[PDB]
């Protein structure tokens, strides 16, 4: 029949008797109103994943299936409130008042029903937009160490998105709660709440929900996806989703493997990353598109989580401990970051511009780990480095503070061009910020084209300008 | 003086050569080390791991 | 008839009873397709693959799609032969899954197809080859520096744009086209967006007229996974058991079959070997690498990706794949760079036809001594790179000049290019490659300015590409 | 103890300091009872539920809109190896933390502290002020150069490299020393009474070092002194 | 003496009954398929299948052959191609064999053996000259992938056709197309006359492999206590290492260095130890072993490359940068050593070359140092000169042995210096040309070595020498 | 038995001395793997020689390795294998070439052994 009664209770596992007709994932509802999910079925014992606080469930208690597979809430009320990763809000203010829901063991999108990545996502970030571009439908890791910077990095990415028509999604797994309250006090004073949704998943609750919390983020998101607009999503560790499942499993007492890690662990998260894509113009041109953050211990890049998710992603942003504590900022390594949807994200302009910066900073590397001390080298390997002790004060950026796309055009146009050189390098993070009160006040009209035809000038204008400001910079 | 100069920059440009050819050589060997440890470190945990699931 | 019901589900694992002793052998596929009786239930249209006979007439089995939504009780039936794959002309320029469902939307393939299994014993040593062949593929790099073996597996080890896609679809194209052979190409373990990518390329290309494909996603669990390499290979097995031509298989990444045998070994509760690896590694790789072999009808020959778990050749997975290996292929970004198509690095490659006996003894001089000019010009590169060419000796100027020209000659125009560019491209037998090699090495041709060498086929093509500057 | 600090925080709406010594402890006792209860064992034989028990006691420890707790923690970091589940699971739930180092204790530096692998989210530009913070990253620059440098000159030797380099390891080591101090409860220890740095004069003394103003000074001077005052007449006594 | 299978998964099934089953006993499935018996738990018995497992399943009807493990021998199974059980696979019909043999047999005892007393000679320069093998000996060759290994034993087998000698060749986790290869080379050579080669080829379940190296010398120990030598070439002990673990970590075995179940030395040497020399009393006979390990990073140090290098009475390590570098075969003269050699050596070649095995190692360190090296002393300089030349006398080409009077008046021109005058690239061509010289002119010296193993008079071989050189031209 | 009323006070500072020479060595061998001996200063020279004089002298001919190598085989008195350590150490044989001291039983063997080179 529907009805069963627990035989074991402990640590937000529980095992129960009966419930003969019970489908693997779906839910169940205990005496206490806490709810739950199956997950294994053997032959005379029903094995269940509590969702809620289990010190009031005791053996011999009657548990009750629901009839419904796992549901995620979704509507346009969600927009601007703190919520559970079950639809229960969480900020007071009341209810979410939702209108349907979605499963969140949805299937990806086929082959046949997808597109190419064409379009750019601009976070703002000299580094991010010109060097390791992300364009929608893409998935890329933030793979790094404690400390260094990410969440500095994805808080810019939604605030520079204020302006462009796009809808985001923050899923905090794992955090400490007064960290996540600073964050949306940050987003309400920066105007961002109005058109975002953070999904909480704080550490004093039970596993589960932190496993369920990635899902239910995405579940939200692809609502609005099909529906046509475009929609990003953060998901603020995925480690610390990993560590929820494992816990889980080991007490539902199945097989170890590498690291007490359950041989699901690539399935659960490509199940939950494949659900990004770019949707054709018959699906009505929608995407989302993905940021999982990994923390890796000591750099180790081969363990087996990290191997695992720089793998699934169409890219990685590898950052360094060392280059933070040496003033580059934000701490990108410009070597071991990869996009491989690279080259069509970026507006017509831009391409022209970033491609000789890839090569400049190769040249600079390899050159430099041997030859910075040398008083005299040859005079082009001195071209060389001074070019290269420049580019890394160009691509140097403020916390909090994204810039537009078509002042990065201009500044990595003129640093390229060699309008920089005689510009010394500690105050080529002033003539930055001198050429940009400039070029508002005076070239309005070279700032016009590249914003309405993603295209650059006549260079004899552009050499007119930049020639004339240099003059006038002491 | 110009046979004494010279002949400081030749001999410095070999003891270079060696130099790098032994730090490089010293690379290869120390890198397998590395990696014979750590796939003992792997074969580790995961029979301590598996020795206590068999006794539970 | 007899059914049997599903009595235990976990994850991707199942277990089924068969209550007659009426049982399933170890390798053969179940269905369960049921239809929702009351409104709390989902309708299920699953397949398992058998595992290993428990006890108390059970059976464990792995799970080829999500098993959400499974009740205990529920019915499930047997097919009495393993996973089975429609083969012949039907299967040339589609996509399937593992089980062989169509996924493009280009109808469904019909009952009357043969279908023929996944699973059958290897071929014997009673059917096999005596004498190696060695297979034109049309590239000159490929064909003089390191030579491919009909039966042979070739190793592509390469970084992330330099060419992959283009090298596998000229090979395509140069093998049907001159040899009269098709291709197969299952990608285990694929991104969902590089299969769309993949599949306009090949039809753009016009290469798909030739070709079958079988996808499995990375959204799949792992039985699924494992066992797309096992569809791709019994297709192209019609192809050289019946048809009798010659046939080429290509592998997506073959650690993603290794990483799949793990996660079942996991599931199905085995201890793990060194380095948490299955403890049946070199029995999995071999009953795969044993049918791609050269029987007396005709051969097969596989170009096979491959990852370095760690950049440590000396892991469990390099191990066990590099012992069936025969050549090695390694493509270089800085020659990429600088505009030599194909790709590879001379220096790097290996071949274990690159001895005199398979070879011959000319094409043997010919390419040591190509591999000797390069090595040396590759040390003078640092002395040029510090200080200037005047300061070289003249021996050393005569070994900078052949080994500039024999770089550019290496270089090829490829028939599949011509949609990156505007030129026709050509075809090199290996006579003509090893001809003409011999000619730049003896220096009959050094009047001539460097560029003439690049991007051409035959020498006699440079003589006349000379004239075209003047 | 928890529950006496949060009766004060709470219901009395004073606010409170709390003092945990050891930590670890906590996550170390799980386990010893993990096996004996019924649990399968999980990474380094720890209890398959450490993060849940971390939560639970950790989440609590916070200052609410009625009142403030403090709380100050000595972490265990259980072989000499940060790279452990225990105190991995920690670093996620502090504001401040200073990692100790046994380098630096052979040394004979203490507070043994390492000056890059601690942070807090209070050294930010407008939360302490410009001057400071200028300061602050300028050291962490020095000290980070100091390392890298310091195989270079293990190998081949000091006289090989140039002047800004060899200036780099002069400013480096003052600094290093410099962040040793005289405590009271190291009157035991080392017979020296004590003192107290107030936090401008730690700002004046450090600039001072980095503008290379206190440079011909002996560098045996700045171990174990308060405020650079001192420093000067201490090397009086040495004789310079 | 019936029982019924429970559980048939991985190769290792489990069954109810067979009531007097003995340990190691042949087991019939109903299928026809064969099996052995490892286990006697109180109610069931744990067998293993030698064969493919996909065609058992729970319900079937294991049948007592009543045999314990035996494999099939006699005269008949020369120049045919078997399986690891008695079962011909070359096609070509039944093998018709007499009578059979345990798998599972003692190694003659202590006061049943001898010292080694006669010569295995190998036509290769490096290993009769350098590092000497006499029957009865177990030799170790060591390596990485693509060294040689095949190579050096499949040229041992063809010049072991003049000597009354029977070989044998056991093919363990190989490729099957370079097995068929191999049978088609000693067809040509005329090789397959003599010889027996046993297939465990890698798609096969692993208790085949495992007991193939087991059947190998079963099959050569009949001959051997008859009183003809024999000869046996393992291909990989590493791949029958591997296969062991497999099994083991599949019955729950606990594991061990690397995971390795403790029992791969037992394993081993069961099968190493059973090489002897008998005694005059059991007939001289002679089994020898040449049992192949490859070791990974090309690195000596590792925990199966040391077992066996631990049963063995010596090893033969060949290098991979020797092989890119020229130097074929590629052998390190430092880390390359027999312990019962000394003894199998003739006497002419004792009185040869006996430090020639030393004073080489001492040319490749003083080659690495003079390279490095600025300027040297005359004593250093004459050192490099001969060692130039040793390791150009000591380069082969593949499927050519060099007879053994042949291989002791070359190595008698460079040791007393005559090959000091000719210039190296040269030196391979001078080889050649001796050779050809003493066939046609040097009759005399050539019939003094093969009957009384012994150099002739040194007046005759200088003046010899001699004047083969004034004949000789250069460049 | 290594103690001064066991061995007697000349056997007992002879054998720490000897130790102490190759712990140094054991460290100096970290920096001379790379650069050579170049980096090396004075005392750092002096032990290097020495360290290598002693390293050789403690290697022996036996009468069971006649059967590897044709040498003959030597047996060192106790008296005699103390004398010959202090002579190395005091520096009395500074002179004489490395591969002189490798495989030989008594310090007279290795100044014969030295005249048979002439180096
Ligand atoms: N671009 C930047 N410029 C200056 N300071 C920065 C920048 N990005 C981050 N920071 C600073 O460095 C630290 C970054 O902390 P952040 O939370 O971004 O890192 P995190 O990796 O999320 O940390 P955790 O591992 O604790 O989650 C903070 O002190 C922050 O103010
Ligand atoms: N003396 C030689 N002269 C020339 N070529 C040789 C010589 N010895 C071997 N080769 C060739 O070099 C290669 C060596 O392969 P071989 O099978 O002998 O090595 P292996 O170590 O057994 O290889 P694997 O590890 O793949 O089993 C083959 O091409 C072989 O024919
Ligand atoms: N043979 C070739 N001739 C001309 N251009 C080529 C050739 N091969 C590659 N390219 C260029 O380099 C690109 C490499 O793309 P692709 O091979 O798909 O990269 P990947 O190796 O990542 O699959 C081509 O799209 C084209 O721009
Ligand atoms: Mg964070
Ligand atoms: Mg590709
Ligand atoms: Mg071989």
């Amino acid at each position: 029949s529907d009805v069963g009664t627990v035989i074991q209770v402990g640590d937000g596992i529980a095992r129960a008797h009966g419930l003969d007709n019970v489908m693997s994932g779906e839910l169940v509802e205990f005496a206490n109103g806490v709810m739950g999910m199956a997950l294994n079925l053997e032959e005379n014992n029903v094995g269940i994943v509590i969702l809620g606080p289990y010190t009031g469930i005791k053996e011999g208690d009657e548990v009750r299936r629901t009839g419904r597979i796992m549901e995620v809430p979704v509507g346009e009320a969600l927009i601007g409130r703190v919520v559970n990763p079950l639809g229960q809000p969480v900020d007071g203010l009341g209810p979410v008042e939702t209108t349907e829901t979605r499963p969140i063991e949805s299937r990806a999108p086929g082959v046949m029903d997808r597109r190419s990545v064409h379009e750019p996502l601009q976070t703002g970030i000299k580094a991010i937009d010109a060097l390791v571009p992300i364009g929608r439908g893409q998935r890329e890791l933030i793979i790094g160490d404690r400390q260094t910077g990410k969440t500095s990095v994805a808080i810019d990415t939604i605030i520079n998105q204020k302006d462009q028509n796009m809808i985001s999604i923050y899923v905090a797994i794992g955090q400490k709660e007064s960290t996540v309250r600073t964050v949306v006090e940050t987003l309400r004073k920066h105007g961002a709440l109005d058109y975002t949704i953070v999904v909480t998943a704080s550490a004093s609750q039970p596993a589960p929900l932190l496993f369920l919390a990635p899902y239910a983020g995405v579940a939200m998101g692809e609502y609005f996806m099909y529906k046509g607009k475009h929609v990003l999503v953060v998901y603020d560790d995925l480690s610390k989703q990993a560590a929820a499942y494992r816990e889980l499993s080991l007490l539902l007492r199945r097989p170890p493997g590498r690291e007490a890690y359950p041989g699901d662990i690539f399935y659960l998260h490509s199940r939950l990353l494949e659900r990004a894509a770019k949707l054709s113009d018959a699906k009505g041109g929608g995407s989302l598109t993905a940021l999982p953050f990994v923390e890796t211990q000591a750099g180790d890049i081969s363990a087996y989580i990290p191997t695992n998710v720089i793998s699934i992603t169409d890219g990685q942003i590898f950052l360094q401990s060392d280059l933070f504590f040496s003033g580059v900022r934000p701490a990108i390594n410009a070597g071991l970051s990869v996009s491989r949807v690279g080259g069509a994200a970026q507006i017509k302009a831009m391409k022209k511009v970033a491609g000789t910066l890839r090569l400049d900073l190769a040249a600079y590397r390899e050159l430099e780990a041997f030859a910075q001390f040398g008083s005299d080298l040859d005079k082009a390997t001195q071209a060389k480095l001074a070019r290269g002790a420049r580019t890394v004060e160009v691509l140097k950026q403020d916390l909090h503070q994204p810039i537009p796309v078509e002042k990065q055009v201009l500044i990595i146009y003129a640093l390229t061009r060699g309008f920089l050189d005689d510009i010394p390098v500690e105050d080529v993070r002033r003539f930055e910020k001198e050429f940009y009160l400039f070029l508002d006040q005076n070239g309005q009209h070279l700032l016009e084209h590249i914003r309405t035809t993603k295209d650059l000038p006549n260079e004899d204008d552009l050499n007119k300008a930049i020639e004339a400001f240099k003059k006038t910079f002491v | 003086l110009l046979d004494a100069k010279a002949s400081e920059h030749a001999a410095r440009m070999t003891a270079m050569k060696n130099a790098t050819d032994n730090a490089n050589e010293l690379i290869r060997t120390l890198t397998l080390s590395y990696n014979r440890a750590r796939q003992a470190a792997i074969t580790q945990e995961i029979t301590e791991i598996v020795a206590g699931a068999n006794a539970l | 008839m007899t059914r049997g019901r599903v009595i235990q589900v976990m994850g991707p694992v199942v277990d089924v009873k068969f209550e007659n002793g009426h049982l399933p052998a170890i390798y053969n596929a179940l269905k369960i397709q049921h239809k929702a009786r009351n409104e709390n239930e989902v309708d299920i249209d699953l397949t398992l693959e058998v595992a290993l006979h428990l006890g108390d007439d059970t059976v464990r089995t792995i799970a080829m799609a999500s098993t959400d939504g499974l009740i205990r009780g529920m019915e499930v039936i047997d097919t009495g032969a393993p996973i089975s794959v429609p083969v012949g002309e039907v299967t040339l320029g589609r996509v399937f899954n593992v089980l062989g469902e169509p996924i493009d939307l280009e109808g469904d393939i019909p009952a009357d197809a043969r279908r023929d299994p996944i699973h059958r014993p290897a071929p014997k040593f009673e059917e096999l080859a005596t004498e190696v062949e060695i297979l034109e593929t049309g590239i000159k790099v490929v064909d003089l520096l390191a030579p491919y073996i009909k039966g042979g597996k070739i190793g592509l080890f390469g970084g992330a744009g330099v060419g992959k896609t283009v090298l596998i679809q000229e090979l395509i194209h140069n093998i049907a086209q001159e040899h009269g052979g098709i291709s197969v190409f299952a990608g285990v373990g694929d991104r969902t967006r590089e299969g769309n990518d993949l599949y306009h390329e090949m039809k753009d290309s016009g290469v798909i007229s030739k070709t079958a494909m079988v996808f499995g996603q990375m959204n799949e669990p792992p039985g699924a996974r494992m066992r797309v390499a096992l569809t791709g290979l019994t297709m192209a097995e019609y192809f050289r058991d019946e048809q009798g031509q010659d046939v080429l298989l290509f592998i997506d990444n073959i650690f993603r079959f290794t990483q799949a045998g793990s996660e079942v070994s996991a599931l199905l509760g085995r201890m793990p070997s060194a380095v948490g690896y299955q403890p049946t590694l070199a029995t999995e790789m071999g009953q795969l690498q044993e049918r791609i072999t050269s029987t007396a009808k005709g051969s097969i020959t596989s170009i096979q990706a491959i990852y370095v778990p760690a950049d440590d050749y000396t892991d469990p997975a390099p191990a066990t794949t590099f012992s069936h290996l025969d050549a090695t292929t390694n493509l270089e970004r800085k020659l990429a760079e600088m505009g030599i198509y194909p790709a590879v690095d001379p220096l790097a490659s290996t071949s274990r036809a690159l001895a005199p006996e398979i070879v011959g003894e000319e094409h043997y001089q010919v390419a040591r001594k190509v591999q000797q000019t390069l090595q040396r010009y590759k040390e003078l590169q640092d002395i040029i790179a510090i200080l200037g060419m005047d300061e070289l000796s003249d021996e050393d100027k005569l070994v900078v000049h052949r080994a500039r020209r024999i770089q550019f000659f290496l270089s090829q125009n490829f028939h599949v290019a011509e949609q990156f560019t505007g030129q026709p491209g050509s075809y090199v037998p290996v006579k003509e490659t090893v001809r003409g090699f011999k000619e730049i090495l003896e220096g009959k041709y050094d009047h001539l300015p460097e560029d003439a060498f690049r991007l051409v086929g035959r020498i006699e093509e440079v003589v006349e590409k000379a004239k075209a500057m003047g | 103890g928890l529950t006496m600090a949060e009766y004060f925080r709470d219901e009395q709406g004073q606010d409170v300091l709390l003092f945990i010594d050891n930590i670890f402890r906590f996550t170390q006792a799980g386990s010893e009872v993990s096996a004996l209860l019924g649990r399968m064992p999980s990474a380094v034989g720890y209890q398959p539920t450490l993060a849940t028990e971390m939560g639970q006691l950790q989440e609590r420890i916070t200052s609410t809109a009625k009142g403030s707790i403090t709380s100050i923690q000595a972490i265990y970091v259980p072989a000499d190896d940060y790279t452990d589940p225990a105190p991995a699971t920690t670093f996620s739930h502090l504001d401040a933390t200073t990692n100790l180092e046994r380098k630096l204790a052979e040394m004979g530096i203490y507070p043994a502290v390492d000056p890059l692998a601690s942070t807090s989210r209070a050294l930010a530009p407008e939360i302490v002020g410009e001057e400071h913070y200028q300061v602050a990253r300028k050291v962490q620059q020095t000290l980070q150069r100091y390392k890298e440098l310091q195989d270079i000159i293990a190998i081949l030797g000091m006289d090989e490299l140039s002047d800004e380099d060899k200036l780099v390891v002069h400013r480096a080591r003052r600094i290093q020393f410099f962040l040793s101090q005289n405590f009271h409860v190291a009157e035991q220890f080392t017979g020296q009474p004590g003192s107290y740095v107030p936090v401008k004069e730690t700002v004046r003394g450090f600039k001072e070092i980095l503008e290379g103003k206190y440079d011909h000074l002996p560098e045996d001077a700045f171990r174990l002194v308060g405020r650079i005052e001192e420093v000067v007449e201490k090397a009086k006594a040495m004789g310079v």
